[PDB]
């Protein structure tokens, strides 16, 4: 259950990351356009049944069951990792863009404060 | 502590100053036609007073100030600021009394959807649905709001969100003893999600729900539905759901309630049963 | 049959341990990066708010 | 290891939500500022 | 392909028009149009000339009264040259890093240090330069309290130093990182691996002191006994005590049957076992 | 080497330039001060860099600026963190006050948690750390940050049980268990929290612990099936039997079954000491 919840909320976080990426792209384009306009304005078993008895039998089955689950878990684990990679990349790229936008506005402000005098 | 008395006194004084300012604003406009500078300053004071009242845990005063600012700015031909203030007032009322939040959120929905902004309207619809559901048992308004938000998201092409709303709608419809809508929604969602890579693991679960939702109607149709779902998704045969359903049908075909109870108890013991699933099992046991 | 199953279980457990460690470190680095961008965006929004307020007051004074 | 991972994942999710909220505020204010600039430039001209 | 030729022709025409316009206040518009031409050329995907035009526009911007924009253009030009003459990109990125340090953004400076070290090590074979860059980045990050990147850089330099046969620095760094991870509530699972790597690095120095080193590691972290790595280390030590080749060969074969060995550990094991 | 002397001389020259520039009587002075502080930072002279940052902060605050002044104060406090915890605490408190006046609750709460961490790590003072954690928890709860508030409350309860009365531990653990048990994801661990409260009840008397565990079992059916309640019942039987051997046997059996947190061991040692 913990694995499944981690995966689903990781997917949700990725969706949010994509949404913020789109928002920032639109912000950058709008800011550049506005700045330009303003500038232009100017396995069978596990226990050897040596003892027989039921105690061994159940044991064996349990192990097998666990093994199978673990098998599945193996594959599951791999999947849960993969998405993170892509997300990480985004979490890096965004930074670059963000900085530029901020820089742009600051420079614009500076320019707007130097043309007057 | 000092917070209560001090913040209440200063906020009340500031609110009285704002009331005096707005009272004198009409006289100033009539005598000189200053403009909206005084109105804008009064609105800023209103917003500040609302913020301070929210800080001091006096939610009612903060909501009143937010509503006053929203109305005053709406009269100033600025719908966006009025909508934002109405949303803030709705949040404050939700913190204190959601009845006013309902009308505030409806006003925000109307204002936003007038321009065609579907995302904000759907989000506000879901917020109102949650407000209704958490406090009241008004399933009708909740289902209507969920369906409206799902339709808005479907028209906006934003996938991966409306499906959860449809699943909630199906669950509530099944809880209301109405199964056709729930069965249709669950089967559609499962079939659509089968093709997706990530959702595959979960798809089988939906089918099982449908089977249960398709078992109340009758045994013949339930057996046919189980067969159809297993054939369409042969991998569904690997999970415990098929074995459990087969055992339940075999036990129930001969009026052996004890075997059905034992199977249900074993399934619960291996993993705790959901409230909805346990309720449906109990309701089926009545037969 | 003992050796095959025991070794298979050990291999699966070791692979899970290693991959979980690697992805946990990756998650830690991701968290650091997202915190940095959070503070950066907070500062950017604050500064743009201040700049637009200054522009509004200046233009209103001039007009 | 799983339970150790869980808390960090939860913290990251909640603060991702907070960052999204901040960005929504910023974009809404930017849109309002752009609209005000358009109004000013169009009416002054 | 028609696409590449068409895009190249369009970008050349745009760049020529920009040159004519600038040659004929004017500095800002010239820089803007040059940046547009550089972006179009990049869309044409001629890396060398695209980067050339971009750095020329960056120099023109430097002529203009602006600093951060020049640094952004510099980093973009370095990224463009990434697939071209390494020296020019390295110099441009060094200049950008100097500007960043002057401005005070240490995080981006360390990121660019890591980028330049990565390109130097991947493209060129000269390692010491990349190691120095990584050490500078680690120092900057430690000054900025960013433990993750500092630890990553320290691990990389320690691994390389083990590769360069400077085992003392490698073992020192590994022990430091292991104790740091152990102290922290998290990352304590890799402390056993760090101690095992430190023991492996120490073994190269001599054989008798290996027993003392492993005993010290054991008494420092008793749970390290439970790890299979400690068992493997002690078994290999005992096998090496006698001049028998079969014992450690079988042990390493079993370990490979358990876990797939990375290149560094494989070469290290071969080196230790050969002598 | 060249770096030390060169950077130190350049920073001193910049400080003298800023002093002369202000003596003429201003933003250029603040920029020069910030640059000089940066040069000092590269020279590894952490001390007196915070002083330059604070001087720049006051110079910029003189002209009504508050945001950049707050950021400079925060940076100066962070720099002083290693050099001097006291000055770092003062600067961080100033920044927290400024932001709280401006209403930035997230930054204020994060700074409060940082203050608590520095108080508890370098200096020896938990009550001030407890108050800082409580303030941060209240700030986060106001912003409906469930996980942060829960973590802060859990740490406060742990500290209170460690040194203070058990009432705080019982209250906070019960509240956290109530908040988490209803939640779907965290319910698995919910049991754990409850157990702690029961143990804290055993510190006062056995009857109170017995009543508390009965109430927990009635409220949470799964708590009945847990091995932890069985172990607690066995420990209760041992205590009513005044048999330390049974106590030790049960504790060692549990330790073999699962490892300990080293806090449960301390609590159990305290409980076994009073068996008499």
């Amino acid at each position: 259950d913990a694995g499944i919840r981690t995966l689903v909320m990781l997917d949700e976080q990725g969706e949010q990351l994509e949404r913020i990426e789109e928002g920032m792209d639109q912000i950058n384009k709008d800011m550049k356009e506005a700045e330009k306009n303003l500038t232009d304005l100017g396995s069978g078993g596990f226990i050897r049944r040596v003892t027989n008895d039921a105690r061994e039998n159940e044991m064996d089955e349990n192990l097998e069951q666990v093994s199978g689950i673990i098998g599945n878990l193996r594959h599951m684990a791999l999947d849960m990792g993969n998405e993170i990679d892509t997300q990480n990349r985004q979490i890096d790229r965004i930074m670059e863009k963000a900085d530029s936008n901020k820089t742009r506005i600051d420079e614009a402000n500076q320019r707007a404060t130097k043309m007057l005098g | 502590g000092m917070d209560t008395s001090g913040k209440q006194a200063e906020a009340m004084a500031l609110l009285a100053e704002a009331e005096r300012k707005v009272k004198n604003s009409q006289s100033f406009f009539s005598g000189l036609f200053g403009g909206s500078s005084k109105i804008e300053e009064a609105c800023e004071i209103y917003a500040r007073a609302a913020n301070m009242f929210k800080m001091a845990k006096n939610w009612s005063a903060a909501g009143n100030a937010f509503c006053q600012a929203a109305q005053l700015h709406l009269q100033l031909q600025s719908k966006h600021d009025a909508a934002t203030c109405f949303v803030d007032a709705g949040n404050a009322f939700k913190k204190a009394d959601p009845q006013e939040a309902i009308n505030c959120l409806m006003r925000a929905i109307e204002i936003y959807t007038d321009m065609g902004r579907f995302t904000i309207a759907a989000k506000h619809h879901i917020s109102i649905a949650e407000i209704y559901e958490t406090e009241l048992v008004d399933v009708e308004k909740a289902i209507a709001h969920y369906e409206q938000s799902a339709d808005y998201y479907k028209g906006e092409e934003s996938n991966s969100s409306a499906n959860k709303c449809l699943l909630k709608v199906a669950g509530y419809a099944a809880q209301l003893e109405q199964y056709q809508k729930a069965i249709d929604i669950y089967e559609q969602v499962g079939t659509s999600a089968m093709d997706s890579p990530l959702l595959k693991y979960s798809a089988k679960d939906y089918f099982f729900k449908a089977a249960l939702c398709h078992f109340c109607i009758d045994m013949l149709n339930a057996k046919l539905a189980v067969q159809k779902y297993e054939e369409l998704f042969p991998a569904f045969s690997d999970s415990r759901e098929c074995k459990l359903m087969k055992k339940l049908l075999e036990a129930h075909e001969e009026q052996n309630v004890d075997s059905y109870t034992e199977s249900v108890k074993e399934y619960d013991s291996i993993s705790r049963l959901d409230q909805w699933l346990t309720t449906m099992l109990l309701r089926i046991k009545k037969t | 049959t003992r050796h095959s199953e025991i070794i298979k279980l050990e291999n699966s457990i070791r692979e899970l341990h290693d991959m979980f460690m690697d992805m946990a470190m990756l998650v830690e680095s991701q968290g650091e990066m997202i915190d940095r961008i959070e503070y950066n965006v907070e500062h950017a929004v604050d500064y743009v708010e201040r700049a637009v307020s200054d522009t509004k007051k200046a233009v209103k004074y001039q007009s």
